[PDB]
RNA sequence: GACUCUGGCAUGCUAUUCUUAGAGGGACAAGUGGCGUUCAG
């Protein structure tokens, strides 16, 4: 946000943030992250400040938005609650997905059939992508990452200071990182709310599975 | 017939990427020793430092295979390095070849005194380190020639550097550690920041950014 | 003579596999659907491809030599109610706090819960 | 008479005791204990096999995610909790049964959630455990239909919504004491009491908080209002790299981050069971340790053991010569 | 760089480090050079123009990129202070 | 030569039906009848 009316945070966004307890942070903090937490509560768990959070959104957007082939973006999750998020993101962008495994040498190893050279980098966990960090590393690869408050910044330029640990808050940040590229572009109207809803983005649980399908 | 993998290496095969200084601007990783083979091509002269036999340890036994340090150079430009341990002496030449066509890296050239015609020795004062092995390059007067020891002489000679005193220190027996010393020293004097390189850069769009719209296509 | 390649095989078993429920008798349509479908190089790898699979479609539609459509059912599956949309929650006194410093104090969804 | 897989684990034998015996076919076959599968074969076939009804799995979902148990109930469960739902419709007239339960009612106290409060071989000043009252040890224990679920979420919704069910024992059941944990930072509830991360927000943060829930519908909850519950003593420290590969052990900071494999031999797992018919012609009194494998080298652990030392907070002092795996 | 005559003998002008005025290095396979959009002040769509910012793998290593990028943007107007 | 590239026809786009040179189409055994382990051919 430059200070721009129109880029503000609305009611409705602050709704979304509480409802999945994206302010919620870890309970540990690494020290170049204290300036995106608010205040130490009592029990001990560290609140995300939620201003911060969408500049670090709209910053990330604006340096997805200036890739301008949509497949130089490489978007990877590995554990399985970014997983669906990220495919959906595809659908959102048409950045390349990898959900599971990275294979070590993706980024590097240049006889492989999974080799590709993106432009920049998305990153779920900084924690547990830590190989796609280091090939990042290798191979001049800007990274973002959404960032808990107990999260290494080693190799990331725009941390996004958000819970990561809880399905709803990795799909509501994924789907507001598409709807904002996708008004960013100009394909979707800002003043319309976007037709595809952020449940869409959420893991699936394979239980919850068969419990949503018996109530059918 | 060269086939290209990389994007860098497509844009190299055709006429989008003109020079190696641009590859060099922008730090990008250098994959393909046919794309040094392309911009350099005959210019590059090599240069084989060292062979040394050694016998690899195996439940089987003691089998020898040959490493080959291989100082790669083009003239009044760049050098390379490689290192390689392979069963035959031509597989490691030519390999220690292709590792120091990778390893391609560009030298920077100064005066000594005051600034007349084309740059002969390094800029300033420079230092390389490699494991107890330390070499310093100092800007010697024009028609000097380079007072090192042979390998440094080698590489000197292989960078366009005309002249420049030389200061060892270490176990400068081992040839790969000062080899590399050499080389390291090399690599810091374009490193090196002058009160010449002071403006602010202007960046340059990327040659991935540039030309996306062709590597759409392929 | 003509033979077809092992490339052409494995890339026209991925599209059987993957969206044969699309794919129908016509040439033409299922050129189009085919270079609907995937990422594709090449007009003569493309057209070898639609002439293979309309043969081993004339080929299976006699006699044959369903998860993944499930799967996908199951991937885009959208509820009637959004989760995030509720009532009432829940609120931290401290996360109250940073909301009146960042402005928004005066929602009505919150509900204050103190540490007891 | 609905019987839940708790009966069946227990080798509760009421088949005597009711009549109206229905039974589910996924509440029966996962069973992977042999004894079970064993007596399965041998009981009298007078058990039958029922389907509950679309409507009434969705009403019983509709309600149960009033109660704030949705995510700790499962499919199977659903079809008990259904069926018996369709039975006491279809038999007995649908106005005993009430929708939308009660609220909450929140009454603290300064005991602490690990007081050893009911545990059965705990007396604090008497309480003695006899070969009389092995046999009476199950539960708190206290007329046509009921319900065999050892679980407190069966037991809650039930209860919340009204039915008369009952345990092992012959007689109804009248109140329901447990515990559950509830998030500290996003209060959601989970009654599933092996978890330690929330389904919600992720965090470690799940507490325990006791609830008694009464037999006309009526639910309190016990919290702590001690401040040794509620402290950040022990929880910020320095965090190392995150490592890869076969070996990596990562400090589980998330309930699904994927972990190396690192297992245990079959020798290095083998407990000694000493009341065997052929113990007593061993060569050695124990099962012999496993030093040979590569697991024994790698220092590899059960999950079981060490428990209290990740307990003891990172920032204190060990012993000099000590290193914590 | 450039001799009394005034013919620019160089090979090439390196880039430099946007946040610590370091020289980026020809092998410096960690440095990174990135463009941050633009966009209408009016609509907030995208302009088509961008900003851009070169980090050292040095800065990248130590884990202030974040920060670096965060000032730059912060003081070209990308970012609204507070 | 079961390797790689590629032509016939464009009244289509580009500075354009007669000359140009970049791109986009068009051809893939595609369809029909027989011989065929009824599938490879
Ligand atoms: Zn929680």
């Amino acid at each position: 946000s430059g200070a721009l009316d129109v880029l503000q945070m609305k009611e409705e966004d602050v709704l979304k943030f509480l409802a999945a307890g994206t302010h919620l942070g870890g309970t540990n903090l690494d020290f170049q992250m204290e300036q995106y937490i608010y205040k130490r509560k009592s029990d001990g768990i560290y609140i995300i400040n939620l201003k911060r959070t969408w500049e670090k959104l709209l910053l990330a957007a604006r340096a997805i938005v200036a890739i301008e082939n949509p497949a130089d973006v490489s978007v990877i999750s590995s554990r399985n609650t970014g997983q669906r998020a990220v495919l959906k993101f595809a659908a959102a962008t048409g950045a390349t997905p990898i959900a599971g495994r990275f294979t070590p040498g993706t980024f590097t190893n240049q006889i492989q059939a999974a080799f590709r050279e993106p432009r920049l980098l998305v990153v779920t966990d900084p924690r547990a992508d830590h190989q796609p960090l280091t090939e990042a590393s290798y191979v001049n690869l800007p990274t973002i990452a959404l960032c808990n408050t107990d999260s290494p910044l080693r190799y990331v330029d725009i941390a996004i200071p958000c819970n990561n640990k809880g399905a709803h808050s990795v799909g509501l940040m994924w789907w507001m990182l598409a709807r904002e590229v996708l008004r960013m572009r100009g394909t979707i109207s800002r003043e319309h709310p976007w037709e595809v809803m952020p449940d869409l983005y959420f893991y699936r649980d394979p239980e919850e599975i068969e419990k949503e399908e018996q109530a059918a | 017939e060269w086939m290209p993998v990389t994007k860098l290496g497509r844009l190299v095969k055709d006429m989008k990427i003109k020079s190696l200084e641009e590859i060099y601007l922008f730090s990008l990783p250098i994959k393909e020793s046919e794309i040094i083979d392309f911009f350099l091509g005959a210019s590059l002269k090599d240069e084989v430092l060292k062979i040394m036999p050694v016998q690899k340890q195996t439940r089987a036994g003691q089998r020898t295979r040959f490493k080959a340090f291989v100082a790669i150079g083009d003239y009044n430009g760049h050098v390379g390095l490689g290192v390689k341990c392979s069963k035959e002496v031509a597989t490691a030449i030519r390999g220690a070849i292709i590792l120091a066509k990778l390893s391609i890296v560009p030298v920077r050239r100064g005066y000594w005194g005051n600034k007349i015609g084309k740059p002969h020795t390094v800029p300033c004062k420079v230092t390389g380190r490699c494991g107890s092995v330390l070499v310093r390059l100092i800007p010697a007067p024009r028609g000097t020639g380079i007072v090192s020891a042979p390998v440094p002489k080698k590489l000197l000679m292989m960078a366009g550097i005309d002249d420049c005193y030389t200061s060892a220190r270490g176990c400068t027996a081992t040839l790969g550690n000062f080899a590399k010393a050499t080389f390291d020293a090399i690599s810091k004097t374009y490193s090196y920041l002058t009160p010449d390189l002071w403006k602010e850069t202007v960046f340059t769009k990327s040659p991935y950014q540039e030309f996306t719209d062709h590597l759409v296509k392929t | 003579g003509r033979v077809r390649t092992k490339t052409v095989k494995k890339a026209a078993r991925v599209i059987i596999e993957k969206y044969y429920t699309r794919l129908g008798n016509d040439f033409h349509t299922n050129k189009r659907v085919c270079e609907e479908i995937a990422i594709i190089p090449s007009k003569k790898l493309r057209n070898k491809i639609a002439g293979y699979v309309t043969h081993l479609m004339k080929r299976i539609q006699r006699g044959p030599v369903l998860q993944e459509e499930e799967r996908e059912r199951r991937d885009n599956y959208v509820p009637e109610v959004s989760a995030l949309d509720q009532e009432i929650i829940e609120v931290d006194p401290d996360t109250k706090e940073m909301l009146k410093l960042l402005d928004f104090g005066s929602l009505s969804n919150l509900q204050v819960t103190q540490p007891t | 008479v609905v019987a839940d897989a708790g009966a069946f684990l227990r080798h509760a034998a009421l088949q005597d005791i009711g009549k109206n015996i229905y039974t589910i076919r996924e509440v029966v076959t996962e069973i992977r204990d042999k004894a079970t599968r064993r007596r399965l074969a041998v009981l009298p076939y007078e058990l039958r096999f029922k389907e509950p009804l679309p409507e009434y799995v969705r009403l019983v979902t509709e309600f149960s995610k009033k109660t704030g148990d949705y995510p700790s109930l499962s499919a199977t469960d659903i079809q008990v909790l259904a069926l018996t739902y369709q039975l006491e419709a279809e038999f007995v007239g649908v106005s005993h049964l009430k929708q939308e339960p009660q609220k909450v009612k929140v009454s603290s106290s300064i005991q602490h959630p690990e007081t050893p409060l009911h545990i059965s071989g705990f007396h604090l000043p008497g309480g003695w455990i006899t070969p009389s009252n092995i046999k009476q040890i199950q539960q708190e224990l206290e007329v046509r239909v009921g319900c065999l679920t050892t679980d407190f979420a069966m037991q809650n919704v039930l209860l919340q919504m009204g039915l008369h069910v009952l345990a092992v024992n012959g007689m109804l059941i009248r109140e329901a004491r447990s515990y559950i944990l509830r998030c500290h930072g996003c209060f959601k509830t989970t009654s599933d009491m092996s978890r330690v991360f929330c389904s919600h927000c992720g965090n470690k943060t799940l507490k325990k908080v006791s609830v008694t829930v009464s037999d006309d519908g009526t639910l309190h909850m016990h919290f702590s209002r001690n401040p040794k519950v509620l402290n950040p003593r022990g929880l910020r420290y320095s965090l190392p790299t995150p490592k890869g590969g076969k070996y990596a052990i990562n400090p589980h900071l998330t309930e699904d981050q994927r972990f190396p494999q690192l297992r245990l031999s079959q020798k290095a797992r083998q407990k000694t069971n000493v009341f065997a018919p052929d113990y007593i012609a061993g060569v050695s009194p124990f099962v012999e340790n496993d030093i040979s494998s590569r697991s024994a080298t790698l220092q590899v652990r059960d999950s079981t053991l060490g428990a209290g030392r990740r307990r003891l907070n990172p920032n204190a002092s060990r012993k000099k010569f000590v290193k914590k795996r | 760089m450039q001799n009394d005559a005034g013919e620019f003998v160089d090979l090439y002008v390196p880039r430099k480090c946007s946040a610590s005025n370091r020289i980026i290095g020809a092998k410096d396979h960690a440095s990174i050079q990135m463009n941050v959009a633009e966009v209408d002040k009016v609509t907030g769509r995208f302009n088509g123009q961008f900003k851009t910012y070169a980090i050292c793998g040095a800065i990248r290593r130590m884990g202030e990129s974040d920060d670096s990028i965060l000032r730059l943007a912060k003081a070209d107007g990308i970012v609204s202070k507070n």
